[PDB]
Parts: C-alpha cells; structure tokens; sequence
C-alpha cells in the first residue's frame, strides 16, 4: 500500500473512443475487471493530484 | 475506405464461397467468431476436413480484422503471413489436400498487395491514439516510478501492442520499457509463453527492467504487484 494506482478503461464503438478513469488504493487487487476498491492497508491517501 | 480491410473481406468471401457457407453474422464480430468456433468443432466431430480447415483459416482472417481495427495494419498483415508461413512449412514440405492448396494459393495471390498496403504509412486510429496519450502523459508525469500493466483481450493483441511500442521511439524517450505477457497453454490464436519465461518477465517488471507489461486478462492471478501505479484496460468491453 501507500499511494493511488490510476485506473483506465479504454473502450469504443466503431472508432468512437471513450475513456473512463479513476483511482484505486495501491494496496487493492490488480484486476482486468473495472473495480473500485477500498483501502485495507490504511496507509493509502484519500485523494491524489489525479482525482483532485 | 480501408483498402486493406476491403481485401481481407473479399478473401473471406471467396473462402465462404469455396466451402459454401453463409453465416448471418458479419465478418469481424464476436458472434461471427463464435460461429466459426462452432463450425470447426462440428467438422472435427463429423470428420469433415474441408469445413474444419476452412473454419480454421477463416478464424485467422477474423483475427487479422480485429488487429487491423484496434492496433495497426502492419500487425494484421504479420498475423496472417506468419500463419501461412507455418502452414507452408508444416504441410507443403504429405497430408496436403485441395482445401490446403486452395487456401494457400488464395493468400499468396493477395500477399504482395496486402504487404504493400501494410507498408503504406498510415495515421493511427483513435483507439491507439488514446492509448498513446495515456501512456505518454502517465510516463512524463510519474517518470522513474511509472510502472504499468495494459490488459488486452488476446495474445496476438498483447504482442502487437508491444511491437508498436518498440516501433515508436518517443515511448522509449519517456522511459517506457514494455513486454508482452501471455499464458502457457496451447492456443490456435498464438504461440504460448512458458511458465518459466512468464516468471522471468514478471521478475524484470519487479526490478524495473520492464515497466509496462502488456498482458492477457488470464494472467491477473499472478500479477498482483503492489508497485504498479497504472492499469490500462484496452478494449476489454466492446
Ligand atoms: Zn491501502
Ligand atoms: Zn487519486
């Protein structure tokens, strides 16, 4: 744990692209699924520069 | 509109005509892919050799369509060339029949035009552009601590994305060192990577010798590396 892991989802319809982005705690699992996890290590910050 | 794509579609039409099939689904779509997958299985059951090999080859072309659409033309061309190079190797130098001859000659007829279309410098599509800007912005911003994983749907996609990074020196100039990461089991779609090779790649990612893994989703079990500070999901949901 300790920081924010930036998460992205790049998807499309035809060649029209939509990007979703958010932050996970660095202690949370790395997954292909688009998940929003909570911090279990208790050392991860509430926000970073990237999520305000 | 896309002459390379158009050639591929023309070829696939020829093959469908040769084995006399006309599926409701459109080329390049998942339900079309699932349909080829069923036809191929049935042909092995019923022992229909013509139908089995045609479905097998049609899958290689469907795969090339998807690479063309999501990464580059050159990578789609390489996917097909490598496949036909392997077929030539294992079968034309035997248990070779009319369908093998027909498919191989059909590709060779088109190979040089496909090659030259692939060699023409093309602008990147929006998907790859968005991927580039995401990698670039993240790498400039986080610099030496940039540690990322890109998840993609297929082995051939992960390999192609890696080749594209290498082909593009600007990535290297902001620190990017990428490598593909794929499973050990046999797939018709692509070569495997041994569990050993996987472990070495991951080790290099741990030490920072590699800082951008491009993996299939069927890897996530052993990719829980706390130091990763970015994950990009590239076309997992379409
Ligand atoms: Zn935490
Ligand atoms: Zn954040």
């Amino acid at each position: 744990g300790g920081f924010h892991r930036r998460e992205y989802s790049i998807g499309w319809v035809g060649d029209e692209v939509k990007v979703t982005e958010w932050c996970n705690p660095s202690c949370s699992p790395i997954t292909a699924a688009a998940r929003r996890f909570e911090c279990t290590c208790h050392q991860c910050p509430v926000t970073c520069s990237e999520c305000e | 509109e896309d002459l390379f794509k158009d050639r591929l579609l023309e070829i696939m039409t020829n093959i469908q005509t040769f084995c006399q099939i006309s599926p409701m689904s459109d080329f390049g779509t998942q339900p079309y892919e699932q349909w080829l997958i069923q036809m191929e299985k049935k042909a092995a059951r019923d022992g229909n050799r013509k139908d089995r090999v045609c479905a097998e080859h049609l899958k290689k072309y469907n795969e090339a369509l998807q690479i063309n659409d999501t990464i580059r033309r050159i990578d789609a061309y390489n996917h097909l060339k490598t496949f036909y190079n392997d077929e030539k190797e294992k079968k034309f130098e035997g248990s070779l029949d009319e369908s093998d001859i027909f498919l191989m000659t059909l590709f060779l007829r088109n190979k040089k035009i496909l090659k030259k279309l692939a060699e023409n410098p093309e602008y990147e599509n929006e998907k790859l552009t968005k991927l580039r800007n995401t990698i670039m912005e993240h790498f400039t911003r986080t610099e030496e601590s940039a540690r990322g994983i890109i998840f993609t749907k297929t082995r051939q996609s992960a390999y192609a994305l890696s080749q594209w990074i290498t082909d593009n020196k600007k990535f290297a100039e902001v620190g990017v060192k990428a490598h593909h990461l794929i499973g050990a089991g046999h797939s018709s779609e692509f070569k495997p990577m041994t569990q050993n090779e996987q472990r070495e790649v991951i080790s290099k990612f741990r030490t920072g010798k590699i800082n951008l893994l491009i993996a299939t989703t069927v890897a996530e079990e052993g990719l829980d590396i706390k130091e990763c500070n970015i994950v990009i999901r590239y076309g997992l949901v379409t």
